[PDB]
């Protein structure tokens, strides 16, 4: 019964990893989390985060 | 497995580097690209000659200018090119002390590489050792903001004069930053002020003396009159100051519409009837002009034969093949509104200008136009002579690079004591904290130290001063004494104070020099598998 909030958080910055974002990722992961939550959870388009 | 061995297409002209030797190739490959321009650095810096395939030569020492337009070959030192012109877009100004610093970064981290740290490791220490000099810069980091209108003109001077003296523009410093600062004064809003770099304009001309070069509010415009013996200057008469100027994108033509058509005429009748009937249209075209009190008229396509005599007659001046982009830059200044049909013209699309005259130049065959504006306007102008083609466009460089550093004191207040004293005040910030830490990260930190350290050693030593001498110098006055006034003198004046010497940078301009250059080689130590096509 945790959050929904801070569990695309932990996952997201997995993928940073060996990227250059890895020191960044701070700032980083709070914008794709608030991207996809923008999003219907019926359809997830990836042309409208072009 | 016969002998044929293909998987990749092209593997004759494609080839691999990897391994130790590969890290040392690049990074030693991008410092012959810093050490072209060291010199540059500074108001001691020295120029650059650029020929161009084509044959037209351009002389500059902008980092910028000098790695755009060139050939190059290796991958490694085109990002330094995509470098300088990032820097150059946002900011306009810093982009010799980027690349600089960048190849200081890699230098210091090419020894770590052969201790037997990670490149990545090595990397990441930088990031970290980033966000420390900026917090310490910030924190001793002076707000101008308190001050009235009449503190801060003389604050905007003491950010342009240390800008113009790397250029050829040095000769007079204070002639020349009247022009930047008073241009930029004319478009701010004494409030939540944008500087709105759209209506700064730069027209520059070849001949003259730099000299001559004046600063005036209004519009170029090149186009000669459509009539020769019309009067040069326009003056109002009486009261009403505004010479009623109008702008329109139709000009005098006989109407037709723009699909294909097909007039067809019967005989004598209706071939007499059309005669009356464009004669009309000429006269009708006065009337709207006298109608409304306008008197020059301009338009992008050229007035017929008839239509140039017509509005002579009238004292009616007009210029002909104006471009579109100029035509919307004048309506601007004039607070009018262009008319888009002669049925639309009316009082209030009307301009106001205070002077227009007709300007000659030697010899050659040419008419400048020269709208001018008895009060503050819209717009501005920058207007620039020099006795040599370079010489103009050298100085509109210089000169641009002057409103790139005055439009970043308009959105942040807060400047820095540049010349060696913001670096040195960095550079000491991550050394107190690499001992208190120590760990592995303890070598990644002083590589960062001794790299900003860099760029106040190459400003003493393109003007004559020790850099042993001047390094220990700083240190000696920063970790004393809180003050991070002091910083490196390249005019050799018997003080080193940089407050008391008019030398002010913004903070915008030097916090990108880090980050540009921390994030490029990062990326860079990252790069193991190298293929290059051959071409």
């Amino acid at each position: 019964k945790s959050s929904g909030r801070e569990l695309l958080e932990r996952c997201a910055r997995t993928a940073m990893s060996s990227k250059l974002i890895h020191n960044n990722a701070d700032f980083f992961v709070k914008m794709c989390v608030d991207a996809v939550l923008s999003l219907d959870r019926n359809d997830l388009d990836d042309k409208l985060i072009g | 497995m016969g002998r044929p061995f293909i998987i990749v297409k092209d593997q004759g002209n494609k080839k691999r580097q990897h391994g130790l030797e590969a890290k040392k190739s690049h990074i030693l490959a991008a410092r012959s690209v810093a050490s072209i321009i060291k010199t540059s650095l500074g108001p001691r810096g020295l120029d650059k000659i650029l020929i161009s395939p084509d044959g037209e030569i351009t002389i500059t020492n902008d980092g910028a200018t000098i790695l755009s337009q060139m050939e190059l070959d290796n991958e490694i030192a085109k990002l330094l090119v995509q470098l300088s012109k990032s820097q150059d877009d946002e900011i306009g100004d810093g982009t010799t002390g980027v690349v600089v610093l960048a190849s200081a970064l890699l230098d210091q981290a090419l020894e770590l590489i052969q201790k037997g740290i990670h490149p990545i490791k090595i990397a990441n220490g930088f990031d970290e050792a980033a966000k420390l000099a900026i917090s310490k810069l910030e924190e001793t980091c002076d707000d101008i903001s308190a001050s009235n209108d009449e503190l801060f003109r003389d604050f905007l001077l003491r950010a342009a004069k240390t800008s113009l003296g790397s250029k050829i523009v040095s000769k007079d410093h204070d002639r020349f930053a009247e022009m930047a600062v008073e241009a930029v004064i004319n478009v701010m809003d004494k409030d939540r002020k944008d500087v709105d770099f759209d209506l700064i304009k730069m027209q520059g001309r070849v001949g003259g003396s730099i000299s001559d070069s004046k600063l005036i509010n209004g519009v170029i415009l090149d186009k000669d009159f459509s009539h020769p013996q019309m009067p040069k200057c326009v003056l109002p008469k009486e009261g009403s100051d505004g010479v009623k100027l109008a702008i329109l994108t139709c000009p005098f033509e006989p109407p037709k519409p723009k699909t294909k058509h097909k007039l067809d005429i019967s005989s004598v009748e209706e071939y007499q009837k059309l005669q009356t009937y464009e004669q009309d249209k000429f006269k009708e075209m006065i009337d709207d002009v006298k109608k409304a009190g306008a008197d020059v008229v301009i338009c992008q396509w050229g007035f017929d034969d008839e239509a140039n005599h017509l509005l002579l007659q009238n004292d009616l001046p007009a210029v002909r093949w104006v471009g579109g982009q100029e035509l919307e830059h004048i309506a601007i200044s004039t607070n009018g509104r262009i008319v888009p049909r002669f049925q639309d013209l009316s009082k209030d699309k009307l301009g106001t200008c205070s002077r227009i005259y007709e300007q000659e130049f030697g010899t050659t065959k040419d008419r400048m136009l020269i709208i001018e504006q008895s009060k503050e306007t819209k717009t501005v102008t920058c207007f620039v002579r020099g006795s040599n083609k370079m010489i103009v466009d050298e100085a509109e460089r210089a000169l641009h690079d002057s409103l790139c550093v005055v439009r970043n004191l308009v959105k942040d207040s807060r400047v820095v004591y540049g010349g060696g004293a913001a670096e040195v005040t960095m550079s000491l910030a991550v050394s107190e904290e690499a001992d208190k830490q120590r760990g592995i990260d303890q070598y990644a930190f002083r590589g960062f130290a001794q790299a900003l350290d860099t760029i106040p050693m190459t400003l003493a030593e393109n003007s004559g001063l020790d850099p042993i001498g001047t390094l220990s110098t700083l240190k000696s006055k920063q970790l004393k004494e809180k003050i991070s006034n002091i910083g490196v003198d390249c005019l050799g004046y018997g003080s080193n104070d940089m407050k008391e010497l008019f030398v002010v940078d913004p903070f915008i301009g030097k916090k990108q020099q880090i980050l540009l250059a921390t994030q490029l080689c990062r990326m860079i130590l990252k790069i193991d598998n190298v293929i290059i096509s051959g071409k």
